[PDB]
């Protein structure tokens, strides 16, 4: 059983924010909502639809027609920034929770992320290994998604890529690493590292003959 | 009051089976269900069932199925969940947690209550202690030169830049676990162009489970 | 087979 969110969602600070989750068996099967911190375990803010638990404030409510659940946060507070997941179940008693949406709460105007790519270090190379390392600065808000080509070919295996981090100056971190073989850094004309950051993508490509 | 604890963090080979505590204090109402929820890193929240722990009727997850055991020891007050066969994606934060309603005898309706345990990291990995591999990351206004520490196991490294005399714009990332069931991290400072060539720019790395203290100098490239 | 909590946490 599948719940979809949207990956991410911003709202202004005392405005209002909406977090929709897509399942076939809202129709019969309550919808419960969770909201979780970093580092922390999640904690309950909607159950049964509608109802608000004795320690969650007022401007939290959710609703649900059709095939969609909609929690809403009135009057979006500093506090309120997490990840927040729907969850039930289906007809045949398949439980579930939604794939998540993080909330920012606008604290600062949008930040194009600064990416820079490197090379597999002749270091690295002389130990029989190569890591291409794609570096995501300076970005805000701090959601990003991170694709890797080899010659215009998208690239799967060997991506391991970090939840983005907040910066000392309150702008957000990434990091995603490609870890190849020498040969297979070498048999390539290129590769590349593309960011998505707010609908905006953005493109650093290294060569081996490069350098 | 009611009270959820787990027990502490495993470390564990492929293949083997992981056994994860959950003491349940507390909970004497007979729509009670205890669940257990796992999350890799920067993964959602993934249900992998639950035991009605008034009859011990248990309803697992698909995926799990085959692999999970959830049991319920009454005289204990202590819930389990057993998953074997564990590979390295079987790697994440598993949670406990207690679900049901309440004769609430105060308002004389039913309350719905919602209690989760701290959480359990379970990591998958055959690797044994071993330190990192430290490769620096070149730079060509300002430019961003760092550290590569990889390969390491288990967690954690720390880093500093120029035995701590370098602190601004620094920002030393959270490792990943690769495949290999090894640790890579990487740290990274954004310096004035101006300053490449004849500031030297060094990265401390310690990994105190291998003893192993690495400086590496980080050069510019001229390519 | 099935738990009656099944029902109580989810049947609108």
């Amino acid at each position: 059983y599948e719940l979809t969110q949207p990956p991410s969602v911003s709202v202004s600070p005392g405005q209002t924010a909406r977090i929709t989750c897509s399942g076939d068996a809202l129709p019969k099967k309550y919808a419960y909502w969770y909201q979780q911190k970093s580092g922390q375990a999640p904690v309950l803010v909607i159950h049964e639809d509608d109802k608000r638990p004795s320690g969650i404030p007022g401007r939290f409510s959710a609703s649900s027609s059709g095939t969609t659940a909609t929690l809403t946060i009135s009057g979006a507070q500093v506090e309120d920034e997490a990840d927040y997941y729907c969850y039930s179940t289906d007809t045949n008693d398949n439980h579930a929770f939604g794939s998540g949406t993080k909330l920012t709460v606008l604290s600062q105007p949008k930040a194009n992320p600064t990416v820079t790519l490197f090379p597999p270090s002749s270091e690295e190379l002389q130990a029989n290994k190569a890591t291409l390392v794609c570096l995501i600065s300076d970005f805000y808000p701090g959601a990003v998604t991170v694709a890797w080509k080899a010659d215009s070919s998208p690239v799967k295996a060997g991506v391991e890529t970090t939840t983005p981090s907040k910066q000392s100056n309150n702008k957000y971190a990434a990091s995603s690493y490609l870890s190849l073989t020498p040969e297979q850094w070498k048999s390539h004309r290129s590769y590349s590292c593309q960011v998505t950051h707010e609908g905006s993508t953005v493109e650093k490509t290294v060569a081996p003959t490069e350098c | 009051e009611v009270q959820l604890v787990q027990s502490g963090p495993e470390v564990k080979k492929p293949g083997t089976s992981a056994r994860v505590s959950c003491k349940a204090s507390g909970f004497t109402s007979k729509n009670t269900a205890l669940q257990w929820v796992r999350q890799a890193r920067g993964q959602p929240l993934e249900w992998m069932g639950w035991i009605d722990i008034s009859n011990y009727i248990t309803n697992y997850a698909q995926k799990f199925r085959g692999r999970l055991t959830i049991t319920w020891d009454l005289s204990a007050s202590m819930a389990y969940m057993e998953l074997s066969s564990l590979r390295s994606e079987d790697t994440a934060v598993y949670y406990c947690a207690a679900v049901g309603k309440d004769d609430d005898v105060l308002t004389g309706g039913n309350k719905y209550f919602d209690h989760w345990g701290q959480g359990t990291l379970v990591t998958v990995s055959s690797a044994s202690t071993k330190g990192p591999s430290v490769f620096p990351l070149a730079p060509s206004g300002t430019a961003a030169l760092g550290c590569l520490v990889k390969d390491y196991f288990p967690e954690p490294v720390t880093v500093s830049w120029n035995s701590g005399a370098l602190t601004s714009g620094v920002h030393t990332f959270p490792a990943v676990l690769q495949s290999s069931g090894l640790y890579s991290l990487s740290s990274v400072v954004t310096v004035p162009s101006s300053s490449l060539g004849t500031q030297t720019y060094i990265c401390n790395v310690n990994h105190k489970p291998s003893n192993t203290k690495v400086d590496k100098r980080v050069e510019p490239k001229s390519c | 087979k099935r738990s009656f909590i099944e029902d109580l946490l989810f049947n609108k």
